[PDB]
RNA sequence: GUGGAAGUCUGUUAGAGUUGGUGUCCUACAAUACCCUCUCGUGAUCUAUGUGUAGGGGUGAAAGGCCCAUCGAGUCCGGCA
RNA sequence: GUCGGGUGAGAACCCCGACGGCCUAAUGGAUAAGGGUUCCUCAGCACUGCUGAUCAGCUGAGGGUUAGCCGGUCCUAAGUCAUACCGCAACUCGACUAUGACGAAAUGGGAAACGGGUUAAUAUUCCCGUGCCACUAUGCAGUGAAAGUUGACGCCCUGGGGUCGAUCACGCUGGGCAUCGCCCAGUCGAACCGUCCAACUCCGUGGAAGCCGUAAUGGCAGGAAGCGGACGAACGGCGGCAUAGGGAAACGUGAUUCAACCUGGGGCCCAUGAAAAGACGAGCAUAGUGUCCGUACCGAGAACCGACACAGGUGUCCAUGGCGGCGAAAGCCAAGGCCUGUCGGGAGCAACCAACGUUAGGGAAUUCGGCAAGUUAGUCCCGUACCUUCGGAAGAAGGGAUGCCUGCUCCGGAACGGAGCAGGUCGCAGUGACUCGGAAGCUCGGACUGUCUAGUAACAACAUAGGUGACCGCAAAUCCGCAAGGACUCGUACGGUCACUGAAUCCUGCCCAGUGCAGGUAUCUGAACACCUCGUACAAGAGGACGAAGGACCUGUCAACGGCGGGGGUCUUAAGGUAGCGUAGUACCUUGCCGCAUCAGUAGCGGCUUGCAUGAAUGGAUUAACCAGAGCUUCACUGUCCCAACGUUGGGCCCGGUGAACUGUACAUUCCAGUGCGGAGUCUGGAGACACCCAGGGGGAAGCGAAGACCCUAUGGAGCUUUACUGCAGGCUGUCGCUGAGGACUCUCACUCCGGGAGGAGGACACCGAUAGCCGGGCA
RNA sequence: CGAGUGGCUUGCUACCUCGAUGUCGGUUCCCUCCAUCCUGCCCGUGCAGAAGCGGGCAAGGGUGAGGUUGUUCGCCUAUUA
RNA sequence: ACGACCGUAUAGUACGAGAGGAACUACGGUUGGUGGCCACUGGUGUACCGGUUGUUCGAGAGAGCACGUGCCGGGUAGCCA
């Protein structure tokens, strides 16, 4: 049997790559010596083809022009800051201790320094619950509790763009636009409609899968394919 | 809004085209001063024709429930 | 459309030129490698045991 | 009234496609062609050039389709008498 | 093509002329790739040329391609390679990271050339004239100089500026025509230098409480109109260039519409629409230098790819030449090209065929089927059903008009623009050719555009938006790799992965028994090391204890595979078909029964329906819109048929020239019987038969073509499958080492990850090497 | 119940062809058989007539058109000697 | 190389209670088949004549092209049914 499409993908030939070259910038927190001095000033407001939400160009005093996340409720004009000592306003990225309990967070840092990684997507963003010298609670958009060093740093306010999701694609046309700018195989093929050859729910004299959907966390890649190691399915119950 | 559908895509895809594009095109207030010229530029990004405050809010609506709710805490 | 002599007529892509070291037209231009020495691709000519028969 | 949206319509504009004729041809003009007929024709559009993916591997809006007239596993030589 | 004539030993097809034609986005003009001398000249015809040839893309010999300002070079793109690093037994192999290099000749970016003249063949290259760019040198100025600007960028709508072209008015020059006074061509003049400035941005002035303004949007006391100013464009205008150039001559002037080019405004994205070198920023005189590579030609129904001088295929630019018209459409005609989509002569030219024309009366009787053909047609006015997701259905249907001539009207600045009026008048017919829909209705399918079997399937198959489930906090899920490493990812749950269902609408019942996945599990099962006894002076080996994942066992879960009966008024096996839908593209019985419809209807539709063997995301039903999708009906229409005829064009037939293939055990003028391995020209018996030839439509040679695809056989093959046999990756798990300090726990030093660092987080775990048990068609 | 004839059907058999004898239905065009549907001449009758019923000789000629169905078959219509 | 039918008279007769209802024979016609012919009706008739749309030869006159006639009207001979 030839390799099912999910194994092409692990090769990354050009058809699942992304399309870096044509990527503005990869969005980071600013790296300060200290003090919290590092300030700056919206410059304008572009779209990131990479996430397909906002985007701010902001210039510092040092001279440095960098593109940040822009979360919403930022201007052209207006000043945000970055440091421990930094003041409480949409925007301004620093440490979550120095962040009161109850505020929407978003680009939230993973370990101190990796410059964010939760709650960057879409009008979404991340709930600060606990303080501690040791310990700092967050409410992750999937409503995990993630529990996270005080010392990483991390954006006041909602990731910009909410409502995306509300207003459906309409037509194939629009879709298909879509994932042109992103490194995903587009259309796609229902493994029931393909051969015997080509996956295993394959072939038969009608469209249906000979084997139940749910399967195995322990399955060798080849035959993963379904309800992946489902806790369960339906709705029912 | 929708009418540019014709017949095909159904009531609820050319209905929530309709209100989502309803609430897209109206005026809105801006967040600078007062005036009521902001307008979709693009996705996520808005501007108000009046003193060019270019500005980040939802991506049909110039403010999301939300996006409200940041500026209480 | 057939790939006979219909898909014949767009044929007029250059690939296989002048190799410089053996002087052969195996020298595809778009790879810059020989098919023949396999100039561009070994130091070593490119010389296979299988070019004649196992004893010989 | 203005405005001029649209995987919108008409359409041998250009270009792309290939429904029936089961016509013509069927030691052809042609190892897939000719004619009339028919479909799309601002978009998931068509196209040139460049460039990437290689054989149990690609590529596949999936027909086991395509990967140089070669595919339910290309071609060359070898194993091989 | 025909008549002349030329050259020649030879002339249907080589050349001149006249007459006649074909090509109009191409059969014209310029080219990319590709070809490679095919280009020009001379001399030739043994070869090549679908006939011939005095011709040639052929044979032979000679000649031909000239650049600072056209390309290449240079720059960077998707991406490619090299060296270093690491991997690999290893390499000419392999991912990452550094560095360097490569990567665009029509068609990315880009310092600079125009007019004319000249050759058999080159030509913004040579010659004549004029101009321009860069570098160096010199001289003067300049002390500025790098911030900024440019290079530099999507799709749709649209305003203004405006050259070429075309057309109109008028004048000049030349030509044409000859009832009239019209008709055609021409009326030229570059780069460059200088000069002007519209739109946009901005400043002053001003001072609108309703004004200003647009095609449209819109503007404003945060300051509208108006007035003045700064900045500021065309390949545009104007002068120079130029008693240059070019023209037989005149060597114009105004206008409208305006491709090129210039410059604004508006809209759209779950799509955001290159980079670099370079240029500007930043003067001038004079002189010096500007090398190397291409440069002919074809560019296609004979120079390219397809074995061919192949009816095939092959990118760009010229889309503004006239009448016509909505038009880059038809049709007819220029300019230019051609008579080489390259064999000819003769016959009222038979039969037969191929394209096609017309056919009285009838009008789907033809037929599986209206297949094929036909019918309708453009524009305007009147008018328009059911149904509908309110978009549509719709150009529904149905009804009337349409020319030419005369004189006008209205809209606009106007058009050689449009809309109308009155009168007049010819035909069978006024969209007079051309161009140019047949309409209506019921049902099935998939919602829609879209996709697909290059080369018998274009659909109902795929896709799709929409819906639903699943996995995962990112040191993740999923996938590639032996490894070093890598895609996803410049990504972060409004995500991306994995699957199913397939628009909207109304809904989507019951079953966890089995199978699957997931969770738990007292006890039970469960490998190896270490631990114990036994044994062996050691070892083999016997036994004991402990026991991971897994399983037993329990729970969860069907929009997870899948199921939804028999019997009686419960049994198998968990439940026992709910809404719908129903003789279905599912109904064996079947042409089910009733009705509509027809003279007649295995068809179609509606109802009924016990459904052999329908049914809810294996999605059910319903449904507007769409469809080269499947079946049916009516009006219209017609050579489809009754039932054929006559015609046109190309063949066909006879003559000249050229000149293959298939196929061939032999004999062969057979026919009717018989007989034979049961399907005989060839045996047997009869009959018939003088030989040769032309034409025909194909009865026979079980005609020719293909060592039958159908069937079975072979201890044949391949692809695919699984609870077939045996394996293997892979996942899970114990244990060994890496590996250190004081049945549960602390710590840091190895090792891991983050961090630029200081340090932060994890921590003997993880990773990796070995072993052991479980799973294991992903693979063999 | 008994005796038979034909070779349309069906079945059985495996002789013939697997280096191929092109399928069913239809169409078209040609010769034939008789076990006669019509037409000609007869017989019997439960033969008044007319109209039929059964049988005999007889293959000259005829034996058509349409609706559903791919159908053969067959079902249906209207004509018909 | 002719087959068959309908009709008229025979006849409202024979026969029969009645209803109903023959034949021999003589005529005329239709249909199928067959052979031939074109005065007649019809088809064709890109021989011919006329009308007219577009365009080109300046107009006019007269002509070309519009697929092997632009379209339309008429149509001789002949060949035909
Ligand atoms: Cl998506
Ligand atoms: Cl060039
Ligand atoms: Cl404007
Ligand atoms: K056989
Ligand atoms: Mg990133
Ligand atoms: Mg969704
Ligand atoms: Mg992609
Ligand atoms: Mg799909
Ligand atoms: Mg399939
Ligand atoms: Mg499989
Ligand atoms: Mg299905
Ligand atoms: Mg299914
Ligand atoms: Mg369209
Ligand atoms: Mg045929
Ligand atoms: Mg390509
Ligand atoms: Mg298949
Ligand atoms: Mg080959
Ligand atoms: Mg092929
Ligand atoms: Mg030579
Ligand atoms: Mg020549
Ligand atoms: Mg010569
Ligand atoms: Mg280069
Ligand atoms: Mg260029
Ligand atoms: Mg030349
Ligand atoms: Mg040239
Ligand atoms: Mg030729
Ligand atoms: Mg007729
Ligand atoms: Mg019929
Ligand atoms: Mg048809
Ligand atoms: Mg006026
Ligand atoms: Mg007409
Ligand atoms: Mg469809
Ligand atoms: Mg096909
Ligand atoms: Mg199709
Ligand atoms: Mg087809
Ligand atoms: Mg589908
Ligand atoms: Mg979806
Ligand atoms: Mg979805
Ligand atoms: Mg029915
Ligand atoms: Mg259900
Ligand atoms: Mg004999
Ligand atoms: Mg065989
Ligand atoms: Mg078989
Ligand atoms: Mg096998
Ligand atoms: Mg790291
Ligand atoms: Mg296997
Ligand atoms: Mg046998
Ligand atoms: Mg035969
Ligand atoms: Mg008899
Ligand atoms: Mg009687
Ligand atoms: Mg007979
Ligand atoms: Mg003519
Ligand atoms: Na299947
Ligand atoms: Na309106
Ligand atoms: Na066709
Ligand atoms: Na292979
Ligand atoms: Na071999
Ligand atoms: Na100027
Ligand atoms: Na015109
Ligand atoms: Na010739
Ligand atoms: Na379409
Ligand atoms: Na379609
Ligand atoms: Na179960
Ligand atoms: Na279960
Ligand atoms: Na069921
Ligand atoms: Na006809
Ligand atoms: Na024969
Ligand atoms: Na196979
Ligand atoms: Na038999
Ligand atoms: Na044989
Ligand atoms: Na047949
Ligand atoms: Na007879
Ligand atoms: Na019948």
């Amino acid at each position: 049997g030839r390799r099912i499409q999910g194994q092409r993908r692990g090769r990354g030939t050009s058809t699942f790559r992304a399309p870096s070259h044509r990527y503005k910038a990869d969005l980071e927190h600013r790296k300060v010596e200290d003090g919290d001095v590092i300030a700056g000033t919206v410059v304008d407001i572009e779209h990131d083809p990479a996430r397909s939400a906002p985007v701010a160009a902001v210039e510092f005093e040092d001279g440095d022009r960098r593109l940040i996340l822009a979360p919403e409720g930022v201007g052209v004009g207006d000043e945000l800051q970055v440091g421990v000592s930094a003041e409480i306003a949409p925007g301004n990225t620093l440490p979550l201790a120095e962040i009161p309990e109850g505020v929407p967070v978003c680009n939230v840092e993973s370990s101190p320094g990796d410059g964010g990684k939760f709650a960057r997507a879409s009008g979404v963003n991340a709930q600060l619950l606990t303080h501690d010298r040791n310990v700092a609670v967050v409410k992750l958009p999937s409503g995990e509790m993630k529990r996270l060093d005080p010392q990483c740093r991390a954006t006041i306010g909602v990731v910009a763009g909410g409502g995306r999701t509300d207003k459906p694609f309409v037509k194939a046309g629009n879709k298909h636009h879509k994932m042109k700018a992103r490194g995903t195989k587009w259309p796609n093929v229902r493994g029931v409609a393909m051969n015997a050859v080509d996956h295993p729910f394959g072939g038969g004299g009608r469209q249906h899968p000979g084997k139940p959907k749910s399967i195995s966390r322990n399955a060798p890649p080849g035959r993963k394919v379904g309800d992946i190691a489902s806790k369960r399915t339906g709705r029912g119950g | 809004r929708s009418g540019r559908f014709g017949a095909r895509y159904g009531r609820v895809s050319r209905r929530r085209v309709a209100e989502i594009e309803s609430e897209m095109n109206e005026d809105h207030a801006c967040p600078n001063c007062g005036e009521d010229r902001v307008d979709r530029q693009g996705t996520g990004i808005w501007q108000c024709s009046y003193c060019d405050y270019k500005f980040t809010g939802g991506s049909y609506k110039p403010e999301t429930p939300g996006g409200k709710t940041v500026r209480r805490s | 459309t057939g790939a006979g002599t219909p898909s014949q007529g767009k044929k007029n892509t250059t690939t296989h030129t002048k190799c410089r070291r053996c002087g052969e037209k195996s020298y595809h231009t778009k790879k810059k490698v020989c098919s023949s020495c396999g100039f561009g691709k070994s130091a070593k000519r490119r010389d296979y045991e299988w070019q004649s028969k196992a004893g010989e």
